[PDB]
Order: structure tokens, then C-alpha cells, then sequence
């Protein structure tokens, strides 16, 4: 005659879910590193000026 | 919060009689008012004693469909007045019994 | 030019071939392009299998048992029955002696399961049985999964292979391996149609399954004459254990709290597919060749499956050919040379106004499945006629309503092969060594509407 | 506690939420499953009908036409049924005891050549055996393969050779009717259908030409494996030219409320046609490289090419350098030396190699694996498609050979083909007699058809 | 003919609810919309490093100057095999190509962006994917292009015996499953990545591990040697890479020039293999350490007794049956009996039977069911093969998770030898448990560079 | 400073249909206006 109430499991959530931002900081650092240009846009140049 | 909720919610569909099965599938039965009396008069219900018929979908006569919009085009596109060469013809009559 | 390895320059000589004919098909401000897939987010949800709790009966052969659908699951969309087959070991003390073999019937699953019903409260939401199971699995079968389906339900060339007595050369015994049968339900047909158990806290869902006794599950065939006689407990070692374990598993889904709160407390309309089975009829080709059966269905029928089933031996099942299978060389099962469907032609009648003429049997067998189905049956029989463009699609397609339609009839014509098979006189290993009998079964599939509101479920039209 | 009914285990998965999950799922307007949106569709009905011929009679080796009838609203299906005669060999055959007669492989797709659909008096659409075979091999939906191989013959009851009456094998070939669905633009998809009610000012006709029983039946020598034409004397009961064939089509009726709307309007439909290049005789003995210049007009979509063995007219649908021969068990078998003659192929647009000298296996396997719905289960049948999906009715990448200038295809034969062209083969080897091959090219193209003023015509000519 | 009128006349409340309406769409009329003008053509892939040979790794650069590369495959020319009479096994010796010749001789095929590895795959992933998501009709063609044509896999005796056949040297084609090859809507924007470097590395396997040298009677396998066969074990091989490029119209090329593009892709990650000994234990725990939102998990135990024979997920090795053919003994079943998942002492998935993972899960959430023993899968999504995202859980926000696998009596009895001739388990057998996971990720393209904004 | 500049560097000459290689090589073809329409018009 009443709507059943559903909640979380018996075990606490935090022990399983945990919290450690090392992965996301690693991703952000990798993205910031890749933001700078790493390829060459002057092929067949020889960018050494004459002495 | 109790049983019989689905049966109270549902509504039974119309149940016809065996007499309706003998009707005309194409055109429906004519509208006849039953005799509501207390002496040898059947109180038949036309709702489940009458056949509506198939004419509702087929019949037009409102839009360009239907016969009443084809005779005008036929007459307009039909050549009239002498023949010159041949034996002369008369326009076909399509209206049925005035 | 140059026919280089990374030839891209040759890809402009055809791009330059642009004119009026393809100007209509290609180009434009609104012309969409490939290589760029549009993205759109979807809902957040999880799914996991759950064991279904029992409420009534005991799982045993020939008895009925019920299973209750658990609550607290936001949705349920799956259902399958797992059952461990027993072990069969023929004994030399059998009635037929050395000339006798025992084998499981063809399609072990879809057998020993009939009148499988899903009911809310005490109102039957729907139900199906062996004929519908066979017709659906033969007409709407997805390729690639055909081998898996023909492996999970028997027919693995191991259960159906006859085994002689212990004293004979073939002393192998039938293994005891569990089998799985998925249950075709309206919520299992599509993901978009699932039971909202979160919205239905007042109704009591229930699934009822009635099994069959092992006597009609085991086929006991004479090796030489190809005659089938009922099996007995003393014939095989270990007896006939009536009780056997059987479980029902279903998959539930969980949605987000915000989504469930938003969708809680509203009216919903669902379109479902059901079954209507006409009462069986007995056909005797020796007396008359034409058989008429009247259909009395209610809702908008979508397709009609009509088949003639051989009913000579009650043990054998899913045999829709006029001649029963017999034992063959190599301790295998094979069908005799004269093994064809008994239906020659069929027609429909709507108040002596035949919708279909005396169309050939091959029409229903091949042309209709080729055009309006996802598969074509590989066995004899399985005749259909569908009013819809696509039977397997859950979206509504062309159909007629039998509620306002006056009593319709189907007329079938027998075949000379059926007539000659009805009488006996056949020689050994011919299948028709005994007089044969057949039955007519008709199945219809119809649409229906279910209303979900006020925490309860029910048909708005009944 | 641990139980099999534990539902709460999914709450951990639900709680495992981060930025990636926020990007992938969720949102104010995020769609959801378990809720199927329903929209109303049109009201209609369908039923099959018989088409009554008004010109000629169905006879083997002749051509007859059937008029597509009005009184429907949408024609979307068309198939042809034909009842084969009963064949029984006689001991008086000119091969004597060493004589077997059997139906040709792919009985249907044979005895139907240059099947055409015309409106009024316009040369509108046509197809033939090569197109039928290529399409059925490249766009075959699985599960229906057995149905098709029972509908069009190849049921192992007509393709299995039978000896004379005197010998052990005296069975007669069964006489059972066969059905073939005619491929047409309206039959390709339900979206495209013929507005027959909207077209009252045109006559729609379907023309079918049949082959001869001499070209159909195969008279094979049991020992030496040589094929010779059949004669009416050998077949018991004589040879009958007439045959019972019929045409059926599914029509669809609609309500008047939407029947009135389609009256007096202009419509444009996208259809698919085919062009068959004239066959080119190929002699591997002299030259192993063959050049063929195409001549196509509209926007081509795919190109199917094959090399057909043409040594015997009785045997058909053979694309291998070695003909099948009688084997053990009164069956027909293809000998071990059996490979497709084509070794490589290339395309050229005005001395510009558009497609390099790719191997035959490329066209045989890689292209079907990527741009078609099926891969052929037979030798030959090489495909090259300009579109992502060959079977899709919707247009995709394509080129118009009419706008393009002249184009050519170069093909290379194989050592097996060049050594099988000559005779010298022993008994039951296939190449016991000199072999001849021909190259056939089929192209599939798009087109536009305009319906207006109760008439149909090409808006671009 | 006129019964259609009777059928149409039957219009009721249910028929009005389903059909009908002013806004209801109708069949027999298809709305047509234009599509972008484009073209496509195959191209060769330019070799950049090494020489393709067995047992070595060779590199290829993806060609530039296209607009959208969307398809990749590799063609390899197999050598000729001719067994001699001087073999170590003598007359009782046969040589055949290993089962699944393709998906073998290819170890850790990798695609890398610039100098950052984009993704890679290997034999187990290839086998699982091609066994689970194999569209029918193309199954025969795929088998033919990868081998298994009763020519490579049929044992051939020495030249002095009845079977003098030699394995033909015919080229084979292996498609490369990559994120751009998953769908036509996902392709590398080479027009958006100018002067960038796209690298593809393939490490072929040594030819000694691709030839199965089986004894005729006892069913034993020993490694092959150059002196066994005529000519010799030619290390060099003829391998080529072909990729399909596409060209687009100039207007749509210029329209999308200079903008950010976000793409959703799928990748694979494999846990390290663990040697399992059923003779000692029965239940084994494996710790799964994955990173991103996983979509599917494929786990199976592989028989690793002989390095020559591969793709054998059965407790008993195949033997040489009659007619110079390969066969499997009657004792050929998958060694896995049950499996379960656990979240640090919280059983999410109970001890379900092996048949569940083998059949029921593929029947519901896959496009095909495997035809060989093994290939156990579990999917968190409704459709594994669908490119569009579905249900998935990310292991980054999850602590250590474990998988428990139970062996079988057949496996434990096969782990010890003593079997008769041609029984397969004549010698003790070794098994290794391999687990792979298919997960999602996001790629961002900006300023001619590729990176992972959130990875 | 971008790819595809070498192949977008210039233009490409017009290509003629097969119908051009049929007329007078000495005197030009007569100037005839084409037919534009939606019904059997080239």
C-alpha cells in the first residue's frame, strides 16, 4: 500500500568510491604540455643562418 | 491503493449482436427508428444492431475526389458542336437517376 | 599524375565531373555531410542481473510454478529460464530389448514449456506457448545468433542423437547440461518498452510457467520399424525424477535520482504486442480435403501463422511434416524421402468475400517471409500472412482490426502425400509405418495499449 | 551480506561519476532509453493481386508483355511464378549409357533475359542475368539465402545429374513451380512506389523474354565430361515450348482524405538503373591483357565485372575457367583446378591511372567487406563502388561518366586461364576441350523521374 | 480486390490512437535531402622505417595531402612450405599453418600521434572482436582472407608419403580495427592537422611460432627448424599497407578550416597475463586496474603449452585426424566453470555459470554469438558494437576491483599428462588467464594539434 | 603556410564531353542555344 524506499547499500560509499585527483592533474598537465607546438611548420628549410 | 483498480479503469468495447453480421459491408443500413413500445415491440438498440458500412471512407463529393468533380472536367474537355469528319457523337450521361 | 603511391591528384578528375544531374542530389546550404557525426548526450543509468524470487509451487516436470518480480528496480527488460536436464541411461531390460533407442525430442526447449504467462495482480497481461515460440524463432531469427540459439536450447547433435542399449555398440549416455530459454515478452521486445516498477508500487507482477512430464519429453524409437511407444521408469536406469531445479533470471536497470523524481507521478501510454491462439482442430484427409477454421480475435491483428502439426505420437514434438522422423545410419536421426508439408493451398474468407484466393503453399512459405520478415524458415511448414510491412518492428505498421470485422474463416486444402500418409502400409524405416493424424493450429499477433498512472497499471480499453 | 538478489550493487556504479561521465551523459535535454516516443502514421492496407496479360502467351524462347493494372493506389511488389515441366531421359540418347541430363545452375536468373519495365512507349528500365546474379550475390540478406536458393532453383534436386532410365539412376526431375521477385525501383524500398492512380494517362508494361530448353538443360557425358546440346527425341514425352507462368504484384489502398491530396501535384523520385556494356571476346592464348573502353551516361555508383565461361551455351552462370563435371554419387562437382581467370584490374581516365594495378583479391574481398552488405560465396564477381553503401537507396559518392570523358579498364588473365584455354585435359578435368571466355561489365547509376499532370517523364532527358 | 474497402472500413478508437491524425506521416513517400559532395580512393602507405620481415617490427607513416582517411588494411604474402624427408620426426611428421594465421604474426599493432601513442591492439582483442561483432554474410569472406581455407590448416605429411601437397603461397589481407575505421563519421582530419605526424607500427611474429609441426600418432608438437623444410625459413616477407582517403568539396573544406573538433573514440587496455595451475588451486583472483569508462570486458583462459600453436582457448590441443585433417578430441571444453566480479568484498556479479557469459550476454548485448569454445564477455552497455555511448562505469573513480574464476574438472585432469595417443593431453598442459577491456575516451583537435582534454 | 597549397596553387583546364569529337574540325559548329526546362530538356 506504500511506495518502497530505496537507499544506498549497507557498506559506506566513500570506502569504494575514494577521492584522489592525481589522475585528473596528470591529464591536465599532459594537455598543457601538448598545448605548445611540437611539430615543424618549415620542412625543407635548414634553419641554420649563414655564419 | 487497492485491488480491482485495472478493472475499474478499463472500459469494455461495444459488443454487437448476431444480426449485424448479415448487413451490407459496402453501404450501411438505412437509419430506422426502433419502435419503443410495451406490446410486441422490440426495443432494439441501433448502436449494436446497425451496420455503419464502408461508404464513410470511400465516398467523397467534398474535395476534388468523388464523381461530382469529374463530370464538370469531362464536359469542359469534351468537344461540342458539329463534327466535320466522322459520324458525330453524344456526350455520355454519368448522373444516375436525377 | 605519375601514378604515385599516395595518389590524391587523380581524385580531382572526378570531382570536376559536377553538373545538373548530380546538382539536385548533392550540394546546398542545408546539405549534410558525412565524416562529422553529430553528438548528443543520453541518460545516466546502470544495469545488472538479478535472481528472481519464487512465490508458489515447486519446479517439477508436469507441474506449474510461479515467480515474483522484485521491486526497487527502476526498470526491468529481460527474462530467461535456466533448467538443468537430467541424465538418461537406457537399460537392457527395456520393453523393445536390443532394438530400441532413447533420444531427446527435437527442440527440447520450446518443449516442456507451455502457457508461459505474465500477469499483474490476477489479470493476465499476456501469455504464449510452444507454437508461438517456434514460429517466432523461425521467422524473426537474427543470423549469427542462430547457432547460439540452436545450441542453448538443445538440438546440439548430442541430445537428439539416438543411443542404443548398453549391450549394443552405442553405450553413450545423454549428458546432463543446463539449457537457457529467453522469454519473449513485450518489455523484452524493445529497450524503449520496459516495466516501470518504480512507478508501479501497488501492482503485483507474476510469471507463471507450466512444465511437461518427461514421458512426452523422451522419445523411445524402435531401431528397425521406426515405431514410437511411450517410455516407462523401468526402461531406463535411475528412474524418472519428477522434480528438477529451474531458475528464472532477469536484468534490472537503475536510473538517476533526478530523472526518477522527474518521471515519477505522470500518465504514460505503452504499445504492446500480444498473442491469440485459435483452438486446435483435427484434420482427416481420408474423409475430406478442404478444412475450414473460424477465427474470433478482438484487437488489431498484425500477422497470422498457420501450421499443420503431426500428432501421431504424443512424445514427439515440433514435427510439422506428414511423416515422422526415423532412425538412420551412423546412429543419427534423419527424415524419410517422402517428407513434405501437407498443406497444398490456403485462402481467407470474410463473409463469403474471399480476401485471398486459393494461393499456393509456396507463396506463404517463401514470398511473404522474403518481403515482410527478417528471416525465412529452414524447415517445412511455418506458413504466415502478415498485414504489416515489417513484422519484427515494434512500431505499428499496417494492420486490420477483428473487433468490427465479422467472423472470418481460413480454408486449407490437403495434399496427396498427406492423403497417402494418413493410411498405414509403409515399409520399415519409412516413418508412415502406422496411420498418421494431423492437427491445425492458428496464431495471431495483435497490438494493444497499456496505461500507466496512479501507481497502477491496466488496459484503458480492456 | 552476499546474496544473488542484491540490487544495491549498482548504486556504486551510479555514484562513479566524474567529468568524463558528465560530458558523455546527463544534461537538461539529454535523451533517455526505456521511453520510446510514439508518433502516428498513415492509415492504409495492402493485398496481393494477379496481373492479366493482354499480349502473347508465356512460351519458352519467346517474349511476352503484361500490363500493370490500375484500381490500386501504390504498386510496390512484383514477382513472376513459372511451373517447370517434367524431364525424363530415355535409353535411346545419342550418348547411350554415358548420358546424363540436369537443369542448369541458377535455373532462375536464366530463362529470363532483358526483363524490362516501360511506361507508355518509352524505353525506361531493363535488367538481365548478369545484373541479377551480381546483385543477388552482393546484396543478399542472411537468413534468406536458403529461401532464395529454394525459390530460384539450386535445390540439389534439379542440379543433380540423373542417368538414363535403364541405368540405376532413373529418377525424373521434379516439376515444381518457382518464383522470382523482379527488382525494380519501386520494389527496392517502400518509400518509393508507383503512383498508379496518379498516372491514368500512361500505359505501364512489363516485358519478359524467356530462353530455350536447349539453353537451359545440360546434357553431360559421365566419363569424358563433355557437354552437347539436348534434343527433343532424347527427352521422354517430347519437348513442350509452352509453359504456365504468371505475374503477381502487391497493391496498397489508402484513405480518401490522403488520396485527394496526391491529386494534382508534382513529384520527383530518385531511381536506380543499370547499363550493360557490350560483351568483349577475350582470348588468353594470344594476349593476356585486355582493354575495354566504357560508355556510360548518368551518375554511376558501382561496377561489377566478371569473366564468364562461354564454351557451352547450355551451361550458364559459370565464371570459372573450368566447367563443372559429373562426379561420384550422381552429383556435379567443380574440379580442383578452379580459380577465377582475372589476376588484376585497373581503371584509367585519359591515360591517368585512377586505380592502380590492384590484385583480384582486392575487388573480390576488401571492397565487399567495406562497401556492401555481403561477400560472394563463389569465384569471380569483382566489385568496385564509388559509394559508401551500395545497397542504400539514398545517394552517396558517385561520378557521372557522361560528364567524364572516355574511360577504360585493363584486366590481366592468369596462367591457369591461359593453360585451360587450350584442350588436352583428361576425363572429368573440365578443360578436356578448348575453353573460351568473355568479359561483361555492368554499371549501376542513379536517375531522376518526374511525375506531373498525370504523366511520368525524365526531367533531364 | 474489393476486400481492401472492407479492411479500411474497420476504424475504431484503437486505430485512431495508433494511426490517423493531420500531422501523421505517411509511407510510400520519402523525403529527400541533399548530401555533401565528396569522393574516395585507396592509396598506398609509405614505408618509413625498417624492412618488413618476420620476428621484427616495421613502421609506416600515414600519408598526408588527403582530407579524411577512414580505412586501413595490411596485405602479406605468405611463403611456400615444402616438408622434406630429413625432418627430426621422420615419417611421423606433418606441418601446417597455425589456426587463425591472421590475428597471428601481428603483435601489438599500434597507432601513434606525433610521438604520443594513440592506441594499440593485439591478438586477443582481434580474436574477441571478430568473434563477437562479426556480421553474417561476411563471415566466410573474413575467414577466407585470414586463412582457415582447409589449405593452410590441413596437415601435410612428408614428400615420401601419400600426402605430398604443398601449402600455397597466396596473399592475405587483415583489416586494421581503429577508431577512425569504426565508423565513417569518425575520420582523421588531415586537412585540420597539417605537417603533423601519424605513425603506425606493426610487429610481425617469428615464423618459427607460426608453423605447427605435429607428430602423426602421438600428437606431440616440437618447434620447427630451417633444415626441416626445403628452401629455408625466409626471414624477409612481402608486406604492404593500404589506406582509403577521401576528398571533400572546396566550400566545405574552407568552412571548417580553423575550428575546434571534439570526437568520442573507443580504445582497448589489457591486463597482464597470469599463469594458472588447476592442479594446485581451483579459484583464482585477478586484480583489474583500468582507468577510463569501460564499456566491455573480455576474459578467457588460453592453452599455452606450445608456442607454435595459437588461438587455442580449449583445455586440449587439437590433433591430426583421418584424411590429413585437424580435429578436436571429445574432451574439448572450455576450462572456465564460473566467474564473478567483486568491488573490494562487495560481490556485484554473483557466481554465475560459464554458459551465462558464453551465450546469454552475447544474445542480448552483441551482434553475434561465438562459434568456438571460450570467448567469455560482460558488457556494461546495451550495444557493444554501437559507436554512440551507452551504459558504462569508470574505474578511475573506483578502488581495486577483482575477478574470480573457477576451473573445471576437465581442466584439472588435463593439467596432468598420461593421455593416450592423439588425445591432445598426452603431456601436462599450461593455461594463462587473459583479460581485456574496451573503454571510451574523448579527443580534441585544435590549432593543428591533437590532445586529450579530459582523457 | 599550410598543406594543399601546391594543389590549390592554380586552376585546371576544362574537359570536354564525348560529343565534341564529332563536329567539323575545319569550321566551327553553329551557335545553337540549348533547351532549359523541367520536362525532357537537355
Amino acid at each position: 500500500t506504500v511506495a518502497p524506499e530505496k537507499h544506498g547499500p549497507v557498506e559506506d560509499m566513500n570506502a569504494i568510491i575514494n577521492a584522489l585527483p592525481t589522475k585528473v592533474d596528470a591529464v591536465k598537465l599532459e594537455y598543457s604540455a601538448s598545448k605548445t607546438n611540437r611539430t615543424n611548420k618549415r620542412p625543407g628549410d635548414g634553419g641554420a643562418p649563414p655564419p | 491503493p487497492h485491488w480491482m483498480d485495472p478493472q475499474l479503469m478499463g472500459s469494455q468495447t461495444t459488443q454487437y449482436s448476431r444480426n449485424r453480421g448479415y448487413g451490407d459491408p459496402i453501404r450501411g443500413d438505412l437509419p430506422i427508428v426502433p419502435d419503443d413500445g410495451g406490446w410486441f415491440a422490440t426495443r432494439a438498440n441501433p448502436a449494436h444492431h446497425l451496420h455503419t458500412g464502408a461508404l464513410s471512407m470511400i465516398g467523397g463529393d467534398a474535395s476534388d475526389c468523388g464523381s461530382t468533380a469529374v463530370q464538370q472536367l469531362i464536359k469542359k474537355y469534351e468537344d461540342k458542336g458539329c463534327n466535320n469528319n466522322g459520324l458525330n457523337v453524344m456526350s455520355s450521361h454519368y448522373g444516375g437517376v436525377m | 599524375t605519375c601514378t604515385t603511391g599516395a595518389g590524391v591528384t587523380s581524385g580531382f578528375i572526378d570531382l570536376a565531373t559536377y553538373d545538373n544531374l548530380d546538382r539536385a542530389l548533392y550540394g546546398g546550404k542545408d546539405a549534410t555531410t558525412y565524416f562529422i557525426k553529430e553528438h548528443y548526450p543520453v541518460g545516466w543509468f546502470t544495469k545488472l542481473p538479478t535472481m528472481a524470487t519464487r512465490v508458489s509451487g515447486n519446479p517439477a516436470f508436469g507441474q506449474e510454478f510461479s515467480v515474483g518480480v522484485p521491486r526497487s528496480g527502476d526498470y526491468v527488460l529481460n527474462a530467461w529460464l535456466t533448467l538443468k536436464t537430467p541424465e538418461i541411461k537406457l537399460l537392457e531390460t527395456n520393453r523393445l530389448g536390443a532394438n530400441g533407442t532413447v533420444r531427446w525430442t527435437k527442440n527440447l526447449m520450446h518443449n516442456a514449456v507451455e502457457h508461459a504467462s505474465l500477469t499483474f495482480n490476477d489479470i493476465c497481461a499476456q501469455q504464449f506457448n510452444t507454437a508461438y515460440l517456434d514460429a517466432w524463432t523461425q521467422f524473426n531469427m537474427c543470423e549469427g545468433k542462430r547457432i547460439g540459439y540452436d545450441n542453448m536450447i538443445g538440438n546440439t547433435s548430442d541430445m537428439t542423437n539416438p543411443t542404443p542399449a548398453q549391450g549394443q555398440d552405442g553405450a553413450r549416455t545423454l549428458p546432463s547440461k543446463n539449457l537457457v530459454l529467453p522469454l519473449p515478452f513485450f518489455f523484452s521486445r524493445d529497450c524503449g518498452l520496459a516495466l516501470p516498477t518504480v512507478v508501479l508500487p501497488y501492482n503485483e507482477i507474476r510469471i507463471n510457467i507450466k512444465l511437461r512430464s518427461l514421458q512426452e519429453l523422451l522419445v523411445f524409437q524402435n531401431k528397425d520399424t521406426g515405431n514410437v511407444i511411450p517410455i516407462s521408469a523401468t526402461d531406463i536406469a535411475g528412474g524418472l525424477a519428477d522434480t528438477v531445479e529451474a531458475y528464472v533470471y532477469m536484468t534490472v536497470g537503475l536510473v538517476s535520482n533526478v530523472e526518477r523524481c522527474a518521471m515519477a507521478g505522470t500518465v504514460r501510454d505503452m504499445v504492446v504486442e500480444q498473442m491469440q491462439a485459435a483452438p486446435t482442430h483435427i484434420v482427416n484427409p481420408q474423409n475430406t480435403n478442404n478444412v475450414h477454421v473460424d477465427m474470433r480475435f478482438s484487437h488489431a491483428v498484425k500477422a497470422l501463422f498457420f501450421m499443420v502439426q503431426n500428432v501421431t505420437y504424443k512424445s514427439v514434438g515440433s514435427n510439422y511434416t506428414c511423416v515422422t522422423p526415423v532412425n538412420g545410419p551412423g546412429n543419427t536421426v534423419m527424415e524419410p524421402a517422402m517428407s513434405v508439408d501437407p498443406i497444398k493451398s490456403a485462402s481467407l474468407t470474410y463473409e463469403n468475400t474471399t480476401r485471398l484466393a486459393n494461393m499456393g503453399v509456396e507463396y506463404y512459405s517463401l514470398v511473404q517471409p522474403w518481403y515482410f520478415s527478417a528471416s525465412i524458415p529452414v524447415y517445412t511448414g511455418y506458413h504466415m500472412y502478415s498485414y504489416a510491412l515489417n513484422v519484427g518492428s515494434v512500431h505499428p505498421s499496417g494492420s486490420t482490426n477483428y473487433g468490427r470485422l465479422t467472423n472470418a474463416s481460413i480454408t486449407v486444402t490437403m495434399s496427396p502425400e498427406s492423403v497417402v500418409a494418413a493410411a498405414g502400409g509403409g515399409n520399415n524405416n519409412s516413418g508412415y509405418n502406422e496411420p498418421q493424424r494431423f492437427a491445425l493450429v492458428v496464431i495471431a499477433v495483435n497490438h494493444n495499449v497499456i496505461r500507466i498512472m496512479n501507481g497502477s497499471m491496466g488496459f484503458p480499453i480492456l
